[PDB]
RNA sequence: UAUGCCAGCUGGUGGAUUGCUCGGCUCAGGCGCUGAUGAAGGACGUGCCAAGCUGCGAUAAGCCAUGGGGAGCCGCACGGAGGCGAAGAACCAUGGAUUUCCGAAUGAGAAUCUCUAACAAUUGCUUCGCGCAAUGAGGAACCCCGAGAACUGAAACAUCUCAGUAUCGGGAGGAACAGAAAACGCAAUGUGAUGUCGUUAGUAACCGCGAGUGAACGCGAUACAGCCCAAACCGAAGCCCUCACGGGCAAUGUGGUGUCAGGGCUACCUCUCAUCAGCCGACCGUCUCGACGAAGUCUCUUGGAACAGAGCGUGAUACAGGGUGACAACCCCGUACUCGAGACCAGUACGACGUGCGGUAGUGCCAGAGUAGCGGGGGUUGGAUAUCCCUCGCGAAUAACGCAGGCAUCGACUGCGAAGGCUAAACACAACCUGAGACCGAUAGUGAACAAGUAGUGUGAACGAACGCUGCAAAGUACCCUCAGAAGGGAGGCGAAAUAGAGCAUGAAAUCAGUUGGCGAUCGAGCGACAGGGCAUACAAGGUCCCUCGACGAAUGAC
RNA sequence: GCAUGGCAAGUCUAACCGGAGUAUCCGGGGAGGCACAGGGAAACCGACAUGGCCGCAGGGCUUGCCCGAGGGCCGCCGUC
């Protein structure tokens, strides 16, 4: 198909062939698998101290004093799992492999599939993104990379009737639970993904919920955060073409 | 919901009487204990058998059936076409870490072929010739006598 | 760091010279223009206006600045004890705004007026 | 409990045609695709060449692979083809998706099931 | 109706629950030796008042200098009194001063003290004098060299296994160890020091041929780096101490040459950029620390408090995280960008100084002995005839010789020179620094969020807990009454709240006091389930239910 | 073993290398493993891309008659 190119003013400026990959059939299961793997692969190994509760010469008295055969020390029960201060029976272990494998072909298919979900307005809107545009994704002249001020990207997105998504992501959620005690108090909706070619857009990156990426390494996650296909994306003239051979 | 996930409240977790799942007594001994006594069943029998030659006095031949060669003749356009002429050595994979290449005669040969290899089986020749083809034994192949 | 425990910790355990930053307050519009800064370290000479607590709206001279507890006493911002005496009600500088500076010290004044540095 | 949404839709479409048109193959093929993956057909060209005949659409309730030689000019309809398979088939005949076949022949006539 | 049963209400007891996190746990990156110049550790001191912790050392929570920093300060710890600071204190970085006693502990001795100048003891050098030096002890583990179990598995058990594990002795470093072939043996016209990682592979090999044990060559990677003696030939041409004078060493050989691209020697060709020695000396990168750093504290409403809702506005190379009286990019610290310094990389790379590589011909001049190798006895190993080592005995050749190529001998062939030595980098650990988290969240997580290795137990080795939360602000309750009373009580004051008043957020159950409903001093025990009656019931969150008659009317079914 | 998914006469990379948004992730890396031939202690030799008959599903026809993947019973082939 054909994709309309836009200049920094938001005005149409020609158009190019939307590469074939954007015609790849949308596979939400494969995309979900790819995201699941990337998310698991950055998780850190953990586990309780292997000697926790075992630092005691506590012994059981056996039969004779009308007491249960529980190891005790200084009249205090210890070591065994049912004992307060005793070891953890089957605790988290550091040796556990918490990574997930994924064949390269299967993973690459998911990327292409997530790329394709990007060219379907209905899907993008179903994913949740807010915008008053009909053609998707949004293609822009390579001059986008030369931008510097965030506000300048704001103007362009407003001109492109796509800024509404950032307004959506401009609401943080203070999560329920103890994640907060560990530095995970907030979370927020995912908005626009900016795909450039030379370097990630420093000008766009700070926008609420925005993500920046480069055509050579944009992955399933930025294309489908959380495994949900159809992210409102904005490519760069060259990014669009580079992405074609992924 | 998995089987594991449904065990809470069952007490025995599918083990039967709670007196069953204890130590190795429940398995008749550890590892292959009793492979000649209580658990002799289905175990390979006891004993020594045969011998082994030293690994560096052993030859590993690289083989291929005419069927493989013949089915890919046209596709093997990067290999001689005459009155096809094919040096099997340039066809067989693993033809480097092998001491020699041998053409086996499994299948059919629906073309006239001129095959070059270190060795052929009786049936490999009968078929190749029988289809208006020939067989050329390499210099290394000059180890038959 | 990003971890909350470490953040609060580095703040509660900060050495004295690093506690001045815990007694900084935003400057009035005029002063910001005059010294090209958005805020400054509140001194016991400065005049300040309360913008948030139960005493929001009041202005007065800062009578004390406690680096140990990172708080300040402002004239007339007090509480009435049981015996009737009047004691100061400590204020976080974050709820205050400086409307007049005490520049009786050349160093502070020099620091304020320099550009490469903030006071 | 299939995971692939496309396989899931193909099965639904196969039933729609079997129930609407006078096709019994489509419903039959549907039933096989509903069975576990390990039972699905995995056929090489050599088998199609041996039992297929021209003008009789070959239907594979699985995937077609590239071993062997296909000479007959036949239209093979399968759930999927390997890259090489689809190439060899197109050289002497035609490779079609089970989804196209259902559209060009809802009645499912003159078709031969191969596995 | 007493004693009393069941349920609830008000108050308690108790500290569950929810919420919170100054502590843990685990991972990652960086970094990494200390000590006779007396360490690490301990003891005892040290404050205006000072018990504990922290710091410090008779200059005793500190003294001095330089830089930073800044109007405050006098540690944890919010007291009283008093003091210090513009003579620029506090605080931070770097360097320096002081630094009791015991402690390797070293003049002798000793439960931290004493007695009459001390490297005690063992060594090297030696001016033969402790004159100059070394060693000793510590460190989380990691590392190297020695000593070396058993429970256990084999469903018994002895070989085997657990396992060269636990534990013990000795010793080094920041990493150790190994290492430039008497190699390999995909046998080759082939590879080319050594670790390590992936694989080769549970393969070959071992084994009551049971259970079990278990490599290597190679290959793909990481990192790369190669050299020095002994002798031949020379023969004092030399080295060490000292400013010097001078002294010591050294013909039992200092020094030159040389080191399998074998060397030397005699005769030649050419030439040096190899090596070895020394000089100089980084970039970058990584880690940490630091400087700078945009934009609202606007209106209304609620509230004790706006960080809430609604309205208006703004920054963003900064919408990580934290703080602030409640959900904060724009109030404060920070964060992005940019910049500065220290450490590590590294005295390395590069560069430069000197030295001089190599080749031909001749020459049986040189080339590491209880060795190579064999036998007896053991251990060990996958090592099987064919692992590595110990022990007793025997024991060779001399490059024209010798060793190896998985049984022995002989020939051939291919490889390679043992019995002297050094060697960067790539790899192990986690004390120390920093960062991180689908980890735990106060009976959890460390034994330890608190006085924590504390209180406490044991003659000793050693063993070893529990205890987190007032409030926005102490505004931490003035005055009065009562009382033996700084107790407690009453009244009162503060605050949004005292049912937030001191282990003071919330405040479960067990259970206790008082009390409400039901039952109750002639009556029977798994305490109930299902039916049906009594009595009891504020609202809210359920709104149905009863009787006459009529309609419908299954099985069944009359007087 | 099984369920699901990718690729398919092939399939997967391992250590590790480069990139980067720097433990994620993008690219590279096929060493090697398993599969693609077996039989035999070994030496060593080395196979049905179909020859026959039944026949399920499905398809076809002029509605019992044909074609009949998979399957079933045999032949035949490799090796000891
Ligand atoms: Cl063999
Ligand atoms: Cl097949
Ligand atoms: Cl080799
Ligand atoms: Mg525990
Ligand atoms: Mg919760
Ligand atoms: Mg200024
Ligand atoms: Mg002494
Ligand atoms: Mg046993
Ligand atoms: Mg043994
Ligand atoms: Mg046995
Ligand atoms: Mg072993
Ligand atoms: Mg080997
Ligand atoms: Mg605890
Ligand atoms: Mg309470
Ligand atoms: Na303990
Ligand atoms: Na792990
Ligand atoms: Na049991
Ligand atoms: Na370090
Ligand atoms: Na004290
Ligand atoms: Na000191
Ligand atoms: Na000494
Ligand atoms: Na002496
Ligand atoms: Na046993
Ligand atoms: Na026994
Ligand atoms: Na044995
Ligand atoms: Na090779
Ligand atoms: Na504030
Ligand atoms: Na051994
Ligand atoms: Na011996
Ligand atoms: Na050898
Ligand atoms: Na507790
Ligand atoms: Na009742
Ligand atoms: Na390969
Ligand atoms: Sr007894
Ligand atoms: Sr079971
Ligand atoms: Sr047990
Ligand atoms: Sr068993
Ligand atoms: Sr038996
Ligand atoms: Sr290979
Ligand atoms: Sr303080
Ligand atoms: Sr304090
Ligand atoms: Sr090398
Ligand atoms: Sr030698
Ligand atoms: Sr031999
Ligand atoms: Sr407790
Ligand atoms: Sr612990
Ligand atoms: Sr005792
Ligand atoms: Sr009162
Ligand atoms: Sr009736
Ligand atoms: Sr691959
Ligand atoms: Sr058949």
């Amino acid at each position: 198909m054909q994709a309309t190119i836009y200049d920094l003013d938001g005005n149409t400026d020609g158009e190019v062939d939307l590469p074939d990959v954007f015609e790849t059939p949308v596979r939400s299961d494969l995309i979900g698998k790819a995201v699941r793997a990337a998310q698991a692969n950055r998780k850190q190994d953990y586990g309780s101290d292997e000697y926790a509760g075992l630092r005691t010469p506590a012994e059981s008295f056996g039969s004779g004093r009308g007491q249960a055969h529980v190891p005790k020390l200084d009249g205090r029960a210890r070591r065994v799992p049912q004992a307060v201060k005793g070891r953890s029976a089957h605790p988290p272990k550091t040796e556990k492999d918490r990574s997930l494998d994924l064949n390269d072909k299967e993973r690459q298919l998911a990327v292409r599939s997530a790329l394709a979900a990007t060219a379907d307005a209905d899907l993008v809107a179903d994913r949740g993104h807010e915008f008053d545009r009909d053609e998707v994704p949004v293609v822009v002249s390579d001059d986008f990379e030369d931008l510097v001020k965030t506000q300048e990207v704001v103007s362009l997105l407003e001109a492109l009737d796509v800024h509404a998504d950032i307004d959506r992501a401009d609401e943080t959620k203070i999560k329920a639970g103890q994640g907060s005690a560990r530095g995970r108090k907030y979370r927020r909706p995912a908005s626009i993904l900016f795909v450039t070619s030379d370097e990630p857009s420093t000008a766009a990156r700070n926008l609420a919920g925005a993500d920046v990426a480069t055509a050579s390494e944009v992955n399933t996650e930025d294309l489908a955060p959380g495994g949900a296909p159809g992210r409102l994306t904005v490519f760069t003239e060259s990014a669009l073409a580079e992405v074609a051979e992924r | 919901t998995s089987k594991k996930k449904r065990q809470r409240g069952s007490r025995t977790h599918g083990g039967g009487s709670h007196k069953n799942r204890r130590g190795a007594g429940h398995r008749g001994g550890r590892g292959d204990a009793g492979r000649d006594k209580h658990e002799f069943h289905n175990h390979e029998p006891l004993g020594k058998s045969g011998f082994k030659r030293p690994q560096k006095v052993q030859e590993e031949a690289a083989t291929i059936d005419v069927r493989e060669i013949d089915e890919n003749v046209t596709l093997l356009a990067a290999d001689d076409v005459a009155e096809f002429r094919v040096d099997v050595r340039d066809v067989v994979e693993e033809a480097d870490d092998a001491d020699y290449v041998k053409v086996l005669g499994a299948g059919q040969v629906r073309h006239e072929l001129t095959l070059i290899a270190d060795d052929f089986s009786e049936g490999a020749r009968e078929k190749v010739e029988g289809a208006g083809g020939s067989v050329e034994l390499t210099d290394l192949g000059e180890e038959r006598q | 760091s990003k971890q909350p425990d470490k953040q609060r910790k580095s703040q509660r355990r900060a050495p004295l010279h690093e506690r001045h930053k815990q007694v900084r307050a935003t400057l009035s519009a005029d002063l910001r223009e005059e010294y090209g800064q958005r805020n400054v370290r509140v001194n016991a000479g400065d005049t300040v206006e309360v913008l948030r607590g139960d005493f929001a709206g009041e202005e007065g001279e800062v009578i004390n600045v406690d680096l140990d507890k990172a708080v300040i006493h402002v004239e007339d911002v007090t509480l009435e004890k049981t015996d009737g005496e009047e004691v100061p009600r400590p204020l976080d500088t974050s709820n205050v705004r400086v409307t007049d500076l005490d520049l009786e010290d050349e160093k502070r004044e020099a620091r304020l007026e320099s550009e490469d540095d903030s006071a | 409990s299939k995971t692939n949404p496309r396989l899931s839709s193909l099965i639904a479409d196969l039933k729609s045609a079997a129930r609407s048109s006078g096709g019994a193959v489509w419903g039959d093929v549907a039933e096989r695709l509903e069975k576990p993956r390990r039972t699905h057909a995995e056929v090489n060209l050599g088998r199609i060449e041996r039992y297929a005949q021209e003008d009789e659409t070959v239907v594979v309730p699985g995937k077609v692979l590239g071993s062997g030689v296909l000479q007959k000019d036949v239209t093979v309809a399968a759930v999927d083809f390997s890259g090489t398979a689809e190439t060899k088939i197109d050289q002497v005949g035609e490779a079609v998706s089970l989804e196209q076949a259902i559209e060009n022949n809802p009645e499912g006539s003159h078709v031969r099931v191969i596995r």
